[PDB]
């Protein structure tokens, strides 16, 4: 079995490159990011475009929503993170302390706390109701790519340029587990699989791999794909057939079976780099966004 | 500008 992801919907209206592009856990609204310094939200099943949410000073790297679907969290080279109501638009906090720029966000599955990474190569943990730092973790000794609770918000995985990933006890601020593997290429994304059992990570030698978080071992290996200078977001998809997603260099998105490592299909139609990809919770739907010769959001469709 | 955009 192989998907079908044709195109149905292209999305324009960011001035810069696309930075992340993320559906609401509703499935009603995908949110994007841009170098433009802006927010854009778009319906999730049409693209309509709905609205701008701006504020921050400079360009923002991630997005990312609250489990009620109500808030968003931003990073931005401007060395904040901001909270956003999404429904009127304002910033509630901005989140102060990271030294250098922030480059990813996420809520945690209660969405009372976010986690950050920063080129500062720190990792933070904030209050959502405060807007203050709870934990600063000293995770890495390079920028911080990607940061990522599990299911139940017990664990982040932070993944760094210094080729680690690090899996910490949220509460403790302990580190439990390192992932280390051979010639230690730059991590440039990670995140937990939606069972918690399993983490995927992009380095920068055109690699995506899948560890079992228990035992410490590679069990899959992807590639095919191109990445070698760009953090690109990588995803299970789960609503259909078993994949992994991913951006690619080569301005295409890749689609493999998460079993059998093979590649099952390339999405073509972008005219830039695709940093960014994210599914659908409940539809077989693929955003995918690009940088500065495109600009665009394309939304895919499949049947499994 | 945003450091995701930019090459590294």
């Amino acid at each position: 079995v192989k998907p079908n992801y044709a195109l149905k919907f292209t999305l324009a209206g960011h001035t810069k490159a696309v930075s992340s592009v993320k559906f609401s856990p509703n499935g009603e609204w995908l949110a994007s990011s841009s170098a433009d310094k802006l927010i854009k939200i778009w319906g999730a099943y049409d693209g309509k475009f709905e609205k701008t949410i701006s504020g921050h000073k400079l360009g923002i790297s991630d997005v990312a929503w609250s489990s009620d679907s109500n808030l968003l969290v931003s990073a931005s080279d401007d060395k904040t993170l901001k909270i956003w109501d999404v429904s009127s638009g304002k910033c509630l906090k901005t989140l102060k302390g990271h030294s250098n720029y922030v480059f990813c966000c996420n809520f945690n599955p209660q969405s009372n706390l976010i986690v950050s990474g920063s080129f500062d190569e720190s990792v933070r943990i904030w209050d959502v109701k405060t807007g203050k730092c709870l934990k600063t973790l000293p995770a890495h000794s390079d920028p911080v790519s990607a940061v990522h609770f599990n299911r139940d918000g017990s664990l982040i995985v932070s993944s760094s340029y210094d080729g680690l990933c690090r899996i910490w006890d949220t509460a403790s601020g302990q580190c439990l587990k390192t992932l280390i593997d051979d010639d230690n290429p730059p991590v440039s994304f990670v995140k937990f699989s939606p069972n918690g059992k399993y983490i995927l990570a992009a380095t920068l030698d055109n690699t995506l791999k899948l560890w079992d978080y228990s035992k410490g071992k590679c069990l899959k290996t992807y590639t095919g794909h191109k990445n070698e200078k760009y953090c690109i977001f990588a995803n299970f998809s789960v609503t259909g057939g078993k994949w992994i997603v991913s951006g690619s260099e080569d301005n295409l998105v890749y689609i493999w079976n998460l079993q059998t490592k093979e590649i099952v299909q390339k999405l073509q139609g972008h005219t830039d780099v695709v940093i960014s990809t994210a599914c659908h919770p409940t539809e077989n739907i693929i955003a995918s966004a690009a940088l500065e010769n495109d600009k665009t959001i394309k939304l895919w469709k499949s049947d499994c | 500008g945003s450091m995701r955009t930019e090459p590294r």
